[PDB]
């Protein structure tokens, strides 16, 4: 069918060093989408592995999910960068670091982003009815 | 007013495509009775279930000529004769000679050059290497030294020199092919079975009801009987001579087999290899002595005049016996599992046939009951697959065997068609189109499960 | 668009080498599994590939052959060339170099042939040719029904090739193949249509050229 | 290497059939033409694929190994030799024999002939050539001929085998020499063709 890209889903290769390439361009990085009985068993334990794969990738897509973005690609929502992340700056991230940079920056604050995420998807769905609660 | 773009998934469409498929095949003809075997390996056993879904108002394009599949099936089957190919017996890689007069055995046999000899000049030319010996028929008292001569061992001349010994297995077995996921396989239909062009009764399927291998020169057999009549095809029928196929409603036998016995004298040869030196005069007096019902025949020719009249008016029609050359061209085809043989076309096939207001003329014969005879050849040195520099001296096999045939079609070429009397001879084509029988019915697909479209609806801002 | 040449000496030595180089329209494109090859044939007999260069300075080699050859080029200079050992006179042949465009990797063009060099070999060096008129003393035609040429002699080794006033007077023409002339020289004939009674009126030149030597030489038929 | 016939002849109305043979996975042989005595002639490519524009007669084809070539209506000026090319190991490109064509029942010609006289360079030292030209003739067929009066051929026998024009019609050359005073005392000067056994003579005179 077709090649591997690290994985045979996600396709790291074009790394692009600095961010801001990458980013740019980040939608052509997948847009361009016994005689043999022992085969059996060189079929069953990549099978399992490209199964649970594919299962991953579907815990991912439950993320993009509950971050009410489905199915985009660039992404944003209400929360700001509110001052106290690392001060790096636009001007001065992309054009002088990598991803793998960034992450080994930004490793602390997974889980506390990903909660601000989560509080203000589940408030912007209710604040609607600040004007809907006619009834 | 204006429009602007739409896009729709589940679409009904699909495009023609080239690729692989998988096969299914029979779940017992081949079992723990047969390990390592290549009939058993690979593909997978029987489909009972294959659906269909009814293509309503809905008709589609057919090509046999175009269509992959020949190719796709030309390619894995012939893979058995790469695993046949074992090695030469330590007496045999060098041209050795053989000496005899009479045969070795108690008599030579009843019919023709059976005059069976033993190697020679036979590398150490030692008694070990002299006294192992051959069955003889024909290719094998080819000259080599002068007037006298010591024989040759032909088969050391071409690339590959070996034997398929009878362990291995030729069975034509029924596979039952299955497009891809995602790719699907449809099968045309109309009492207008022609195989090309535009069809009505166009119909789908998950896989194919199974068809099967066939060896044959001339002669068509063993296999997928005609809807109800009889029909012919080509590529470009108005061709002055490319290759014709003939198809057939009710199949007529061949009544024959060569049951002449020698025993099975197999020896662990030099250096434990082994051979098949089979010999003795038991049921030595035997032929293939080969017969087919007249009439069973005769209407087949009899009504295809007229068909011939519907591609090539008025005309006085004729067929001739097959071409020369080699025997194999010069015949009709087959071996049992037991011996090669190669029937005399191009004795047969001698008729014309007038095509006026006609009420006469277009037979060997009429009104008689009867029957008929026919005699036939044998070549037990085979260049054992064409287009290749493979050849064999074949293993031989005891007493009768159950074997016997009846005919589903004829491989045919038009010969001479320049002329009034107008002609034709049978044999021809690649070895390939032994395969296109039956496979007319089908074509593969590949689904694309999107598209796109005008609308009015103008979308969110 | 395209055309090639190639070109290099026009005599070897027995026991010298040999060397030759290859030019071309075309120029360095890196297209479909494209490149340039080296090829000979034997006197009269079949054909012969020896090497071959592809769209960077990828390049391959006879197994039977190989210590015998070598294969490199300056690419701004723009030929292909080729080097050998010292030779056997055998290796005398027509060499041609030719243009390959094989698909993605696989299936082969080899698309386009050059005129080919008369790569020959022997123990003596060049001779230089000589040229003889051949209009006869005693005369009957009419019209144009006639056609005259030139003798060319004592030469070693080929190519001579003839031209009818600088191409301009060519028409209805013959040219025979060189023979030996059994000294160990070579000999040739070409011959031009003529009107039979209107000589003189118009004048008809052989305009001979011999490589080797690098002669040309013009002469009157008439 | 590549395995083919040496030879091949039929009829001038026939499609001929011609082969060879890939030792090692063939599925991608090309074909070339040699025409005598010049540079070779692309023919079909990948498999099958006709050259783009050269002439139509050719014929695009296939075999799994049997790499297979044809003619649809054959002409005379098809008589040439014939060869496969195909890629191998590590661009190991590999080449056939050749095979022939000869294209039988055209008519074929019966020889164009001239012989031309020695000249005065020649003269001026003690040497002599008549020089015989042989052309237009078919089959390719030649054999020649000389009657410097009674005399055998004479300082350089130096004749041509048969070689095809640029038409599929056939010529030859021969170059029988003397000393100036054996050619001012001999008196007939002529040269004869016996092309197929046909008498075809031509002869100088002062
Ligand atoms: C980082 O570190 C990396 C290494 O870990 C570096 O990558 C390496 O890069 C070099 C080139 O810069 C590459 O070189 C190899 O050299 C071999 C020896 O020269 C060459 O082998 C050939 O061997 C035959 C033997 O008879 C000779 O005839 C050849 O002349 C000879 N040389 C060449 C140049 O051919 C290796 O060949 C590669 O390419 C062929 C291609 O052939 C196929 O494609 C054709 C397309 O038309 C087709 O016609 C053919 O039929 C073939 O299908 C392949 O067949 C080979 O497998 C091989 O791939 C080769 O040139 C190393 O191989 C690189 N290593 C790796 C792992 O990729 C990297 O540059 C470093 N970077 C930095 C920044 O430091
Ligand atoms: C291949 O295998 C099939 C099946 O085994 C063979 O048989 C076919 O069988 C049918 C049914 O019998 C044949 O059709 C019949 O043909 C008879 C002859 O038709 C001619 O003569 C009549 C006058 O009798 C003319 O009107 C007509 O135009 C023809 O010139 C008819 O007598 C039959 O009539 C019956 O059917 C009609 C229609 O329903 C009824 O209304 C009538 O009352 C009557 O009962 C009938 O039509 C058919 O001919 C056979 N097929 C062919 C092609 O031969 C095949 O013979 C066999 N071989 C071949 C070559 O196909
Ligand atoms: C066309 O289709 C027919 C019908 O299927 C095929 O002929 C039958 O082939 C099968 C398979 O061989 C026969 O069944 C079994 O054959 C065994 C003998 O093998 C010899 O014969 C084959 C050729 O048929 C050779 O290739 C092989 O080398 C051997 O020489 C028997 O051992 C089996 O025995 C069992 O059945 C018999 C009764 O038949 C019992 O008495 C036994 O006790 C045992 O239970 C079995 O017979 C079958 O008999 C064949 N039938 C006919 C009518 O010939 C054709 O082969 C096939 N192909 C072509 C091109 O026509
Ligand atoms: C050329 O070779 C082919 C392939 O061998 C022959 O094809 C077909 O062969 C059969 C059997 O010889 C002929 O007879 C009919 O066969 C069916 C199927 O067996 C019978 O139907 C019912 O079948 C089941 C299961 O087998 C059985 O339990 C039932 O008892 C049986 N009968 C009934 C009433 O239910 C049917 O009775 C016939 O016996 C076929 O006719 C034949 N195929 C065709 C389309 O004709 C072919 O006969 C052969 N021809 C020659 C001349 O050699
Ligand atoms: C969050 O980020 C920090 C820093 O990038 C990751 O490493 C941990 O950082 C602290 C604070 O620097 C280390 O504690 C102590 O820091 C002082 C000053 O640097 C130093 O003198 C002490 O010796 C000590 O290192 C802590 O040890 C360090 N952890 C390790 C294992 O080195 C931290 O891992 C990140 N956490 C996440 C979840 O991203
Ligand atoms: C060659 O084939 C023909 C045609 O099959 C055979 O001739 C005749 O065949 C028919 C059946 O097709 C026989 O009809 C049956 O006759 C019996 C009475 O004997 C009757 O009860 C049945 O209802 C049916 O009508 C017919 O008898 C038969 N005629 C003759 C003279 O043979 C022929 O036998 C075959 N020959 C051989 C050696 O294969
Ligand atoms: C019986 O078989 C032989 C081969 O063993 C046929 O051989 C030749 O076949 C071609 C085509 O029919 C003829 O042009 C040749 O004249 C045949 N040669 C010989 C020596 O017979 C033969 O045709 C068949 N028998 C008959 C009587 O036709
Ligand atoms: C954002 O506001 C929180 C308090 O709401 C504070 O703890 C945090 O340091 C601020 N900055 C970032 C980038 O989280």
């Amino acid at each position: 069918a077709v090649g591997i890209g690290a994985v045979f889903l996600g396709f790291l290769g074009a790394a692009g060093s600095t961010m801001g390439a990458a980013s740019m361009t980040l939608t052509v990085q997948a847009r361009n989408l016994q005689h043999l009985l022992k085969l059996t068993v060189w079929g069953i334990k990549q099978l399992q592995a490209r199964v649970l794969a594919v299962e991953r990738y579907l815990r991912d897509q439950q993320l993009l999910g509950i971050w009410g973005c489905s199915g985009k690609l660039i992404c944003c929502t209400n929360v700001p960068w509110n001052s106290s992340w690392s001060n790096r700056n636009l001007s001065e991230i992309w054009d002088n670091m990598t991803w793998l940079q960034w992450d080994k920056e930004i490793s602390n604050y997974t889980q506390i982003i990903y909660g601000l995420l989560e509080e203000s998807q589940n408030q912007q769905e209710k604040n609607e009815q600040d004007l809907l609660a006619l009834d | 007013e204006n429009l602007w773009v739409t896009v729709y998934y589940g679409v009904p469409v699909w495009k023609e495509a080239k690729t692989t498929l998988f096969c299914a095949s029979d779940a017992k003809a081949y079992e723990k009775e047969v390990h390592n075997v290549w009939a058993t390996h690979a593909c997978v056993p029987t489909d009972p279930n294959p659906q269909e879904m009814v293509l309503k108002n809905v008709t589609e394009n057919f090509n046999m000529w175009k269509n992959d599949m020949v190719d796709q099936m030309h390619e894995d089957v012939i893979s058995l004769w790469d695993q046949s190919l074992k090695p030469c017996v330590k007496l045999t890689p060098l041209c050795v000679t053989l000496n005899c007069t009479n045969a070795t055995a108690s008599n030579s046999s009843i019919i023709e050059g059976m005059k069976n000899c033993s190697f020679n000049i036979t590398t150490e030319l030692r008694d070990k290497r002299e006294k192992k010996n051959a069955l003889f028929y024909k290719l094998d008292i080819v000259q080599l030294d002068g007037n006298s001569s010591q024989y040759r061992l032909i088969n050391c001349n071409t690339s590959v020199i070996t034997q398929a010994c009878p362990k291995v297995s030729f069975d034509p077995i029924p596979i039952h092919y299955c497009a891809p996921a995602g790719y699907a396989i449809l099968k045309c239909n109309n009492k207008t079975f022609t195989g090309t062009g535009p069809c009505n009764n166009v119909s789908t399927v998950q896989c194919t009801h199974g068809i099967k291998p066939v060896v044959s020169t001339q002669l068509l057999l063993n296999g997928s009987l005609a809807e109800g009549e009889i029909i012919i095809r080509s590529e470009n029928i108005t061709n002055n001579v490319k290759t014709i196929i003939v198809h057939l409603n009710e199949s007529v036998k061949i009544e024959c087999t060569r049951p002449n016995n020698k025993t099975r004298t197999s020896i662990r040869i030099g250096p434990g290899q082994w051979f098949y030196a089979t010999g003795q005069v038991i049921g030595d007096i035997r032929e293939a002595y080969c017969n087919i019902n007249e009439s069973k025949w005769n209407e087949t020719l009899q009504r295809v005049s007229k068909k011939l009249k519907e591609y090539f008016p008025h005309k006085n029609i004729t067929f001739q016996p097959s071409s020369g050359g080699d025997l194999e061209i010069t015949t009709h085809s087959f071996n049992c599992g037991g011996e090669f043989f190669y029937c005399n076309t191009s004795s047969l096939f001698n008729r014309t046939y007038m095509a006026n207001s006609t009420d006469m003329a277009n037979s060997t014969e009429t009104n008689s009951t009867r029957t008929i005879t026919i005699h036939c050849r044998i070549k037990q040195i085979i260049n054992m697959w064409q287009e290749v520099g493979r050849a064999m001296y074949a293993p031989p096999i005891a007493g009768n065997i159950t074997c016997i045939s009846n005919i589903t079609g004829l491989l045919l070429t038009r010969d001479g068609g320049k002329n009034n009397t107008e002609t034709f001879r049978p044999g021809g084509g690649n070895m390939k189109d032994n395969w296109r029988s039956e496979l007319y019915k089908y074509k593969v697909v590949k689904i694309e499960p999107l598209g796109v479209a005008p609308t009015r609806c103008k979308r969110r801002v | 668009q395209v055309t090639l040449m190639e070109s290099g000496p026009a005599l070897v030595k027995v026991t010298q080498t040999l060397a030759v180089t290859c030019t071309f329209s075309g120029f360095s494109i890196r297209d479909s599994g494209k490149g340039v090859a080296w090829i000979r044939q034997p006197p009269g007999g079949a054909l012969e590939w020896l090497t071959s260069i592809y769209w960077d300075d990828t390049k391959y080699h006879d197994t039977s052959l190989k210590p015998r050859l070598t294969i490199f080029r300056d690419t701004s200079q723009t030929q292909v060339i080729l080097i050998l050992t010292n030779m056997a006179p055998l290796d005398t042949a027509t060499y041609y170099c030719g243009r390959i465009n094989n698909g993605g990797g696989w299936k082969d063009h080899i698309d386009f042939w050059g005129p080919g060099l008369l790569v020959t070999v022997s123990s003596a060096s060049t001779k230089g040719p000589s040229v003889f008129p051949l209009a006869p003393s005693s005369r009957s035609t009419s019209e144009s029904t006639a056609a005259l040429g030139c003798l060319v002699k004592d030469y070693f080794p080929e190519p001579v090739t003839v031209s009818w006033n600088s191409g301009s007077l060519t028409s209805g023409v013959h040219t025979f193949p060189a023979v030996l002339q059994s000294s160990g020289l070579y000999s040739l004939s070409s011959v031009v249509t003529v009107p039979s009674s209107s000589l003189g009126t118009q004048t008809y030149v052989c305009n001979v050229n011999h490589k080797p030597s690098n002669t040309k030489v013009d002469k009157r038929v008439e | 290497a590549l395995t083919q016939p040496p030879s091949v002849s039929k009829s001038l109305e026939q499609s001929v059939t011609i082969s060879c043979t890939g030792t090692t996975t063939g599925n991608s042989v090309s074909w070339y033409q040699c025409h005598s005595g010049t540079a070779p002639r692309l023919l079909i490519y990948d498999v099958n694929k006709r050259p783009s524009g050269v002439s139509d007669r050719f014929s695009g084809s296939k075999s799994h190994n049997t790499a297979s070539l044809t003619i649809f209506g054959l002409q005379a000026e098809d008589e040439a030799d014939y060869y496969c090319g195909s890629y191998g190991s590590g661009g190991s490109l590999l080449f056939g024999g050749g095979t022939r064509l000869t294209v039988l029942g055209q008519p074929k010609a019966s020889p164009t002939v001239t012989l031309f006289p020695p000249s005065s360079e020649e003269l001026q030292a003690n040497k002599a050539t008549l020089v015989c030209l042989i052309s237009d003739f078919y089959p390719g067929v030649v054999k020649v001929a000389w009657k410097a009066d009674g005399s055998a051929v004479n300082a350089g026998v130096e004749t041509t085998t048969p070689s095809k024009q640029s038409n599929n019609k056939y010529a030859a050359s021969s170059y029988l020499s003397l000393t100036s005073d054996q050619w001012k005392s001999h008196k007939s000067y002529s040269c004869q063709v016996t092309h197929e056994g046909s008498t075809v003579e031509k002869t100088v005179a002062p």
